[PDB]
């Protein structure tokens, strides 16, 4: 089963910043990651799919890269609505996995 | 319009069971999975296990003791996942969330919260929240409405009907004696009231009830 | 059209309707095997189209019994159907040869 | 029946001998080699098909000489066998078009 | 030839409570393990074939995941009669190859 270890488990950054969640795999999973964002008392939301790919309707500040076992899901200019949890789940092997998330705080 | 439709919340005695829904709407195709997420409260995401509709078969997660068992109604497009013999353990938020077989969960349900608790459903009291005459007012007014005395979790606060968003703060509930309560707050100008109503709208869907209240200067 | 022309058309229409069913059979015999890649239908048809030429990158396969069923299958439809295609040409090539003899 | 029709369930039932020979015989060449993995018999059969249709994912292979030895008597005999099909059909084919030209 | 690490070598757990043996392989075995139980004076007897798979006989307290490198073989509600040693075995690689042997203690 594959590990995503996603560190620092808490982001601090100041308004209009560019932040960057990490996300590691255990093993190479090539672009097979994908993001999700999760705000208090709400369901997750697909952000980005397959490490890189744009999701309609999702704000073009956000954008992912890497592939192999080290991804990236960056915020361009981060703003209040981006406060929440943040986590990348992999689809290369079953069990489908989650990481144990990255919260945002400003 | 919802893809994905799940029940609020539920209530089950410790050592009995349940059975969650999940009623899917919009485009379905062949290759679509339903899976479920477990996510313990401030907690992160938990797979549980997966079902094919259009085959009717499930897998779940080796690393955990398996509690749920899943089927799926063709005709009413519903998945449902059967959770038995359970513990405070298995209190959580459960999710169902809907993969076209590409790996992404492209939809999630609300969640249905599962409380494991001997306690008795008991439905919330809500009461306004209005400065007092001695209150000296600013561009801004706060008001809000208690809540207590409710169980089991949640309960969904909105103002004038969903309409009034901005300025609301609903906090966290706190739990005594086996009944929960909380507040909610909401800020308009000050000459919008009371001239332009202001209502709490509180939803306790473990009790199936919904009540309003209007928030009035004090006599 | 003569016989070898319609088999080979219909050879090519089975062969693909074996690429999308061996596809999704796959998919359906993998999940739940920890470890398991053939797990995504894109790839899975990409992986069906890779074993009926039988080219086998190795880039992905089946790692249970029924997932290697599937793909004994689509080997044999891929390898009998480009097969055809050669008997069919070669049909072809006999009967032209034939009348350039003037037999 | 003609000929190539017995010729081709003959290949047939041969390349099954030939597969489960293959597979037995591997496992037997191949353990005691550190760091073989073609040492059960369930993914040595496997293995035996996916080399006799030459597909060959990597997934698995032989490492010590008659392993290998064992490996280029099964691809002979999966290449021969679906080349003999192939072959059958080509008659079969020349045969229905000297019909239908009424030759 | 393959190490199989099973580390923590004793495991202290209460009456009833869940426990969770480990067996790392020095490289990917797929899920090529299987697990062994080994009480005092007695021969080892087979509990989990190919990391997961149930054997007749052996009460459905025990269950096993993983592939790779990462096993797991867990007790749900562990009793007096699973005090013994726990072994893990690969099939991966030829050697066959034993981990060193988890003890359960309660
Ligand atoms: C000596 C001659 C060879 C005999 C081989 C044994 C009989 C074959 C299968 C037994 C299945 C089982 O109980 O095991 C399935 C296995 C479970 O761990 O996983 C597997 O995935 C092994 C699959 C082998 C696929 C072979 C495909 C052939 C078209
Ligand atoms: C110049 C032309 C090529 C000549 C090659 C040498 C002769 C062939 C084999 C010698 C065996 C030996 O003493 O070595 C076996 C080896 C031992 O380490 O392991 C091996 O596994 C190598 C096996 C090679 C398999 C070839 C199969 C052909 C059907
Ligand atoms: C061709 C083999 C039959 C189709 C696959 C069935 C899988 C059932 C679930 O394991
Ligand atoms: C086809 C080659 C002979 C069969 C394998 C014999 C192995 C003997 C032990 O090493
Ligand atoms: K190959
Ligand atoms: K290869
Ligand atoms: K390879
Ligand atoms: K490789
Ligand atoms: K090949």
């Amino acid at each position: 089963d594959i590990l995503l270890t996603q560190s620092p488990a808490i982001l601090s950054v100041s308004p209009g910043e560019r932040v960057s969640f990490s996300c590691r795999a255990s093993q190479s999973i090539g672009t097979d990651i994908h993001w999700y964002q999760q705000r208090t008392n709400g369901s997750p939301r697909l952000l980005i799919k397959y490490a890189s790919e744009s999701i309609s309707g999702i704000p073009s500040r956000f954008s992912g890269s890497g592939s192999g076992t080290d991804f990236t899901l960056s915020i361009n200019s981060v703003e209040s609505e981006d406060i929440a949890n943040y986590y990348c789940q992999q689809s290369n092997r079953w069990p489908f996995t989650f990481g144990s998330g990255t919260k945002l705080e400003i | 319009q919802v893809q994905l439709q799940q029940p609020g919340a539920e209530l089950v005695k410790p050592g009995a069971s349940v059975k969650l829904s999940c009623k899917a709407s919009g485009y379905t195709f062949t290759s679509d999975w339903i899976h479920w997420v477990k996510q313990r409260p401030g907690h992160g995401l938990e797979w549980i296990g997966e079902i094919i509709p259009s085959y009717g078969r499930a897998n779940y997660n080796e690393k955990i003791q398996k509690k749920a068992t899943l089927t799926a109604d063709k005709s009413s497009s519903t998945a449902f996942m059967q959770l038995s013999s359970l513990t405070s353990e298995d209190s959580a938020v459960y999710y169902c969330a809907r993969e076209r077989g590409d790996g992404y969960f492209a939809v999630w349900g609300a969640g249905t919260t599962v409380t494991v608790s001997s306690a008795k459903t008991t439905p919330p009291s809500v009461y306004p929240l209005a400065p007092g005459s001695a209150a000296q007012t600013n561009s801004m007014v706060t008001l809000g409405c208690l809540v207590k005395g409710y169980f089991p979790e949640p309960v969904t606060v909105t103002w004038n009907s969903g309409s009034l968003s901005s300025g609301v703060h609903t906090f966290p509930a706190v739990l005594q004696s086996d009944l929960y309560t909380l507040s909610s707050s909401v800020t308009v100008p000050s000459s919008s009231w009371p001239s332009e109503t202001v209502t709490c709208n509180v939803a306790h869907p473990a009790s199936s009830t919904k009540v309003d209240k209007k928030i009035v200067p004090r006599d | 059209s003569a016989l070898h022309w319609r088999a080979a058309g219909a050879a090519t229409v089975l062969l693909v309707i074996v690429l999308l069913a061996g596809s999704y059979l796959a998919v359906l015999a993998e999940r739940g095997a920890p470890g398991a890649q053939l797990i995504t239908y894109p790839r899975a048809l990409w992986w069906s189209v890779e074993t009926a030429t039988t080219v086998g990158y190795g880039d992905l396969y089946p790692v249970t019994l029924w997932g290697r069923c599937v793909a004994v299958v689509v080997m044999v439809a891929g390898i009998t159907s480009f097969g055809l295609v050669t008997a069919a040409l070669a049909t072809w090539f006999v009967g032209r040869e034939q009348e350039r003899r003037g037999h």
